[PDB]
C-alpha cells in the first residue's frame, strides 16, 4: 500500500524484482565452462578442478570470488541506495467542488509511483544483464590467465580446460591456481612431448 | 594431467527477469521486495 | 528417412473434453516440430511451430510440448469447430515427412 | 495480405508432364527467409511432402520422389513451379503450395512486417 | 543474420545458422516487447481550464503535465538507445560465439 | 542463530585419547564456503590453531600436530570433531570450535543469508 | 610456516586514549590478517577481516590497515570494555599462525 508511515521500504507496483547475485544455474569426465557448471563446486563461484597422479578434486578461487562478491554487493547497495521515493503518510480528501485538485493529486500519485515502479524494474532487470554478463568475463579472464601462464606447456582440449604437455603435481597444480608458475623450468619437457605428439 | 576452469551450480531455483530472457535459473539471488 | 509415428490414429471426444495428440519421431528431433490442422474441404493450417510456440491467428487452447523423440499436442477444450485431422511435420533433416494424421470425432 | 495461387491442368495422360504453378499475389517470392513448398495429398489419405525451393536456391525433394520431379523459383513473374514426370495412378493429388518460413517471427525483427513470419498456403488444386 | 560460406570440390554458396538466428530472434523480440511493455505513460483525457484567480494551480497543473511528458520522454528514449547499443554489442558477440564454435 | 556448542570430556590420562566433539545447531555443517576449524587456548598464553576442515573435502593441521590430531565432518549428524592422540601435559588446553567464512559477505550474495556471513564461536570446553 | 611478530605485547592507556596494534609477517600476506579480541571469561570474536574490513557487530571505532608484511590495528577511543587480548591470525597460507597477543590495560 502506498501510504505509510515510520521507517518503511519505497512503494512500486512490482509482483517479483529479484537481483542476480549469482551465476546462471546450468548443471553439468568433469569439464569446464563450456559444457556447463560443476554441482561438485561448493566453496566459491569460480575455480579449478585438476587431475593428476596424486588425486582428483575441486579447489573454488577464493580472490576472483571475493572480488565478485565485492561488485554485487556494491550493486545491491547501489539499488538500495539510488531509490529516493518519497513517502506518502496521510492521503489527501477533497469536496464536491476540487475534483481538478482531487485529479490532479491522483495523477501526481499515479505519475510519480509509475515513475518509480519503472526506475526500480529497469535498473534490477538491466543489472541482471550485467551481473549475468560479469560472471561470463570473470570464467573467461580466469581460463585467459591459466592459458597466458601456462603457454605451450598445455592443450587445450577445447571445453575449458588444459592438458599438460609434461607432468605437473599438486603443487604445480596448486602453482597455476596460485598466481606463481615457473614457465621455462618446465619448457625442455614440453619441447619434448610436444614433438612427440 | 587435467585442469579445467569451471563455475558453480546447485539444485537453485530462483528465477528472474532479464530483459532478453524471461525465468532464467540462477544459483543465488537476493528478494528486494516485500509482500 | 526419419519416419513419423503418430497416436492415436483415431479419436473421438465430445464438446468440452480434452484430447492428447502425441506424435513420436525415429530419430531425435530437437524443437522443429510443426502442427497442422486441416479441416475438411479446406487447406491445411500451422497451429504450433517449434514444437510449443503457437502461432498467430491460432487460439491459446491449444498448447505444444516435448523434446527429441516424444511430441504432446494437447487441446485445452474441444469446440464444435475442432473436427479437422492433425498431422505433425518435422524438419529438422533436410527430408521432410509428415505424420499420418489423426481425424478428432 | 500475401496470397499464393495455383493454376493446374486438371487432366493429365498417364506417363506424361505434370506442369503445376503457385503464383504469389500480395508479395514477393524473392525474399529470404522461407521454404516455398509444395505438399500433396492423395484422396483419402494424408498429406506427402514433395519438395522445397529458397531464393537462395536450396531445393529439397522427398527420396520417393528425388528423380522424378522438380522445383524451380521464377523471380522475375513472381511465381514458383513443380513439374512432375512419369504420372502414374498415386500421382493423382490434392496439391498445395506453401510459404513455410525459416523463422518463428511475430514482431517482423527479422521479416520486417508482422506479416512475414506467417505460414500461408495455397487453397489446393486437384491432378488426374 | 549469422551463417557460413563453403568452398569446396563439390559447389560454393551460402547456408546460414537458422539456431542462432533464432535465438537471436528470441531476445530481440522480448527486448522490443520490454521496451513496449515497461513504459506507463498515463492518458490525458480532457485538459483542465482554470480562471483568472487561480494561475497558481493553473502553473501547478502545466508543471505536472510538462514534468511527467518530459520524463517519459526521456525515459523512453534512454531506453531505446541503451537496448540499441546492447541489440549491436549482442549481434557482434553472436557472431564471435559462432566463430570460436566453429575453432573450437 | 546459528550456534556452535561443544562437549568434551573434561579429564583425560596422559598418553591417551581426547575425543572433542563440536555440535552446530541452527545452520547446516553441510554448508560450502566455510572452514569449520578448532582454536585451542594454553591456560595463561595465547591462541593456537590445530586445524579445519571443509565440506569439500579440504584439511590441514597445524605443523606441530600433523601426525598426532585428526579432524573429521560428521554431515549426517551435523557435528565436526578433533581426535587427539598421545595426550601430554602441553595437551590441556581451552578448546574452541569455530565457523570462519571463507569470504568477506555482508549481505548473503554467496552466503544466502546476511547470517551466513558471520565467524561465530563455540564457548569452549577445558581439557585436563 | 609464515611466523606472526605482534607488537607491543603489553600497553596500557586510559579512556578516550588512541592506541595502535601492528602486526608484522615474515612471508608476504596479501589481505588475508584477521584481527581477534577475546575478553577474559569469552569466546574470541573476529574485528577486521581481511585486514581492513569491518565485521558485522563490531563498531567502527576498530580500523584496520596495511598489506604485505606491515598491518595495523587502531582503535580510536578506548573504552572500558575495551579491556582485552587482541590477536592477529593469517590464513594466506594453508597453515594458520595466530600472534603472541597484546593485552591493553
Ligand atoms: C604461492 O605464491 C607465493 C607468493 O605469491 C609463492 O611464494 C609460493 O611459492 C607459491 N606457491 C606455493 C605452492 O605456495
Ligand atoms: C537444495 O537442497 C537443500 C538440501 O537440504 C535444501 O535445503 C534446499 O531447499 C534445496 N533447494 C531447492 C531450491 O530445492
Ligand atoms: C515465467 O514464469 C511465470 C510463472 O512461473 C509464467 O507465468 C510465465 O509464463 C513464464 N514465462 C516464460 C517465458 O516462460
Amino acid at each position: 500500500h502506498p501510504v505509510t508511515i515510520g521507517e518503511c521500504p519505497k512503494y512500486v507496483r512490482s509482483t517479483k524484482l529479484r537481483m542476480v547475485t549469482g551465476l546462471r544455474n546450468i548443471p553439468s569426465a568433469i569439464a569446464g565452462f563450456i559444457e556447463g557448471g560443476w554441482t561438485g563446486m561448493m566453496d566459491g563461484w569460480y575455480g579449478y578442478h585438476h587431475q593428476n597422479e596424486q588425486g582428483s578434486g575441486y579447489a573454488a578461487d577464493q580472490k576472483s570470488t571475493q572480488n565478485a562478491i565485492n561488485c554485487i554487493t556494491n550493486k545491491v547497495n547501489s539499488v538500495i541506495e539510488k531509490m529516493n521515493t518519497q513517502f506518502t503518510a496521510v492521503g489527501k480528501e477533497f469536496n464536491k467542488l476540487e475534483k481538478r485538485m482531487e485529479n490532479l493529486n491522483k495523477k501526481v500519485d499515479d505519475g510519480f509511483l509509475d515513475i518509480w515502479t519503472y526506475n526500480a524494474e529497469l535498473l534490477v532487470l538491466l543489472e541482471n544483464e550485467r551481473t549475468l554478463d560479469f560472471h561470463d568475463s570473470n570464467v573467461k579472464n580466469l581460463y585467459e590467465k591459466v592459458k597466458n601462464q601456462l603457454r605451450n606447456n598445455a592443450k587445450e582440449l577445447g571445453n575449458g580446460c588444459f592438458e599438460f604437455y609434461h607432468k605437473c603435481d599438486n603443487e604445480c597444480m596448486e602453482s597455476v591456481k596460485n598466481g606463481t608458475y615457473d614457465y621455462p623450468k618446465y619448457s625442455e619437457e614440453s619441447k619434448l612431448n610436444r614433438e612427440k605428439i | 594431467d587435467t585442469i579445467c576452469i569451471g563455475y558453480h551450480a546447485n539444485n537453485s531455483t530462483d528465477t528472474v527477469d532479464t530483459v532478453c530472457e524471461k525465468n532464467v535459473t540462477v544459483t543465488h539471488s537476493v528478494n528486494l521486495l516485500e509482500d | 528417412d526419419i519416419q513419423m509415428t503418430q497416436s492415436p490414429s483415431s479419436l473421438s471426444a465430445s464438446v468440452g473434453d480434452r484430447v492428447t495428440i502425441t506424435c513420436r519421431a525415429s530419430q531425435g528431433i530437437t524443437n522443429d516440430l510443426r502442427w497442422y490442422q486441416q479441416k475438411p474441404g479446406k487447406a491445411p493450417q500451422c497451429l504450433i511451430s517449434s514444437a510449443s510456440r503457437l502461432q498467430s491467428g491460432v487460439s491459446s487452447r491449444f498448447s505444444g510440448s516435448g523434446s527429441g523423440t516424444e511430441f504432446t499436442l494437447t487441446i485445452s477444450s474441444l469446440q464444435p469447430e475442432d473436427f479437422a485431422t492433425y498431422y505433425c511435420l518435422q524438419h529438422n533433416s533436410y527430408q521432410w515427412t509428415f505424420g499420418q494424421g489423426t481425424k478428432v470425432e | 495480405q500475401v496470397q499464393l495461387l495455383e493454376s493446374g491442368p486438371g487432366l493429365v495422360k498417364p506417363s506424361q508432364t505434370l506442369s503445376l504453378t503457385c503464383t504469389v499475389s500480395g508479395g514477393s517470392v524473392s525474399r529470404g527467409g522461407y521454404y516455398w513448398t509444395w505438399i500433396r495429398q492423395h484422396p483419402g489419405k494424408g498429406l506427402e511432402w514433395i519438395a522445397y525451393v529458397t531464393y537462395s536456391g536450396d531445393t529439397s525433394y522427398n527420396p520417393s520422389l528425388r528423380g522424378r520431379v522438380t522445383i524451380s523459383l521464377e523471380t522475375s513473374m513472381n511465381q514458383f513451379s513443380l513439374k512432375v514426370t512419369s504420372v502414374t495412378v498415386a500421382d493423382t493429388a490434392l496439391y498445395f503450395c506453401a510459404r513455410v518460413p525459416f523463422y518463428y517471427d511475430t514482431r517482423g525483427v527479422f521479416y520486417g512486417n508482422a506479416e512475414g513470419g506467417f505460414e500461408i498456403w495455397g487453397q489446393g488444386t486437384m491432378a488426374t
